[PDB]
């Protein structure tokens, strides 16, 4: 489709500034590094108590 | 009865969960995610420029000009080259393309 | 906690206090209320976007990288590509993961840290001219109001002041 | 340690406590002896286990993978693929070297922090009802059975039960 | 400081102090001056050596790594080796930079832990003998002069020598 990306994979482009990505080892372009990872979030606040 | 002033920590309705070394599942107000796990199924342009689409041809196809890939004669600019399920038509003349894969990753330039 | 504090002996957070991750509440004949101490939190919002910030920023973009392709002759050398891309995808997999475990439990230990500095600043700074009553509350000794609540809450508490006072009611 | 405690104000561990990382001894009227707190060494054991798992668990395995083999003209590939491996040898060493080594100190650490607010509980439970040694010790200004010591160890004392006597005894 | 003490309670370091990273300030009748705790600077620096050392000592030195060529029919091989290069380089310059940006940041904490130390040291062996003024000082309730200085900063301070005339200025 006429889009513009910084990094094209196998089942579609990627829009992303984040590090890590987990849809394809396969990429062209400007692209986050391929990681096995299902999940890699990164706490900023603190443990959540509501109780 | 006297007046109070306490310290105390924020909370709120998050339900974000984090893993950490000690302990799995833990629930934390506020958090950003690192690993992305979205595409648009699509294929886009890179550098502006629009990928070349052999379609039912590959690239043997292409530069030989196979007749079923006449198509593609009015092809002339690309940022990468794309070749989909239905890319049969090559050499439709049987025998080795030589070099066929360094003329690929040539060609890709 | 490693401090002690955040779910320890300050047992719960405030869904309260919207305005900041660390802070205060307070009760007197003028009312009731929250608020956050502006310092620490700005300070811990800081380092900590400078943490996450700095992690993904060290992170060059992966240009072109793409895969090879190898005829019926080749198996060694696609055997060896396969091998260093299954070889770098181990790498970076392992390191992400438990740089996000280990990145997420100095988090944590860095607002406990805070909480309880502040803890014990409120502390130092009213010595005996409050009770401590143990979970991260202090009753004053003394009549205490909203600009006396917020010289606290600002770090300049006038000790001697209400010390005399103080001294009268606690005896 | 960077808590303090451990080889720390308290100079040395307890070879009687047996059954538990972390604990009590204590001595009254109707005899002596130690026990260990439950909840905090179960709590250590847990959040260790899961680290040592969390370290084990990030090496998916590797699936067969196998060395490569060269005829005399391909001296340049099969470099290329000792380059790799070498490599690999290389990132693989320096990490695991250094990452036992900050993770040892982290551990380590943890268990000098979970001494020292297990105590600073204690001692907030106790208040002035005891005073300090400063060995780890409280002594108490009233007399403290059986079911007062449990009573202190499982966090249910009763400060205003016994503060009159200990009030009486501390004058 | 993750301890509150360095840049903390307490506010400012000591260009007066050249003797040590650590250590004490005293006013007497005799005079005035300034002392580092030997014990816990040595410790620290030990430390300090042990952490760098080991962090260059883990990179075993890369023997002879040479570029490989290639002809105009050898591309996809050559961008192969140029593929596992970048990849090399990419995770020594992360791990390089990150590795840096954390432990500088344990350096410092590990610093604010052991002027915390060095504090709470001091404040347990006086005691009631003197008044924490909260800058990090402590004023005595009776004379200190140069040889219970010196009991002080070796860790020899005798509370019950000093402990009558201290009960009797305090009230
Ligand atoms: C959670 O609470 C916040 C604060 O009011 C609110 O903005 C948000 O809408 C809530 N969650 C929902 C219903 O999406
Ligand atoms: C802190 O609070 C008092 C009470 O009103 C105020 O007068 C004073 O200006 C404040 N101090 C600071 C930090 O400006
Ligand atoms: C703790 O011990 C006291 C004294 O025996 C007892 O009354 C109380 O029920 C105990 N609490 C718990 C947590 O079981
Ligand atoms: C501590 O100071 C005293 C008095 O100056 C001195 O006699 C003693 O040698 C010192 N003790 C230690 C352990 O250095």
């Amino acid at each position: 489709h006429d889009c513009n990306t910084k990094c094209q994979t196998p089942h579609g482009a990627i829009n992303s500034s984040l590090p890590f990505q987990n849809i394809h080892p396969v990429t062209i372009g400007e692209c986050p590094k391929y990681v096995r990872s299902t999940k890699l979030r990164m706490a900023t606040g603190l443990r959540n108590i509501p109780s | 009865p006297g007046d109070t002033i306490c310290i105390g920590y924020h909370a709120n309705n998050s339900t974000d969960t984090v893993d950490t070394v000690l302990e799995k599942n833990v629930t934390v107000t506020h958090s950003v995610n690192l690993l992305e796990d979205s595409h648009n199924g699509k294929l886009c342009k890179l550098k502006g420029i629009a990928p070349l689409q052999l379609g039912k041809c590959n690239i043997a196809g292409w530069l030989l000009g196979n007749p079923e890939c006449d198509l593609l004669l009015t092809a002339s600019s690309w940022s990468y080259i794309v070749e989909t399920s239905n890319s049969e038509n090559g050499t439709c003349y049987p025998g080795d393309f030589i070099d066929y894969e360094e003329l690929r990753e040539q060609l890709s330039s | 906690g490693l401090f002690g504090a955040i779910a320890g002996f300050i047992e719960g957070g405030w869904t309260g206090m919207i305005d900041g991750w660390y802070g205060y509440h307070h009760q007197n004949e003028q009312g009731s209320g929250y608020a956050a101490d502006q310092k620490s939190t700005q300070n811990a919002i800081d380092g900590i976007t400078n943490k996450v910030n700095s992690v993904i920023e060290k992170m060059n973009t992966q240009f072109t990288a793409v895969g090879k392709e190898f005829n019926n002759l080749e198996r060694r050398i696609e055997n060896l590509n396969k091998k260093v891309d299954d070889g770098f995808l181990d790498i970076w997999t392992y390191n992400a993961e438990l740089l996000v475990l280990l990145e997420n439990e100095r988090t944590l230990d860095f607002h406990d840290s805070n909480v309880r500095n502040l803890y014990e600043k409120v502390k130092s700074q009213l010595k005996n001219n409050a009770k401590e009553i143990g979970n991260g509350c202090f009753e004053f000794y003394h009549k205490c109001d909203d600009a006396c609540m917020e010289s606290v809450r600002n770090g300049t508490y006038d000790y001697p002041k209400y010390s005399e006072e103080s001294k009268l009611n606690r005896e």
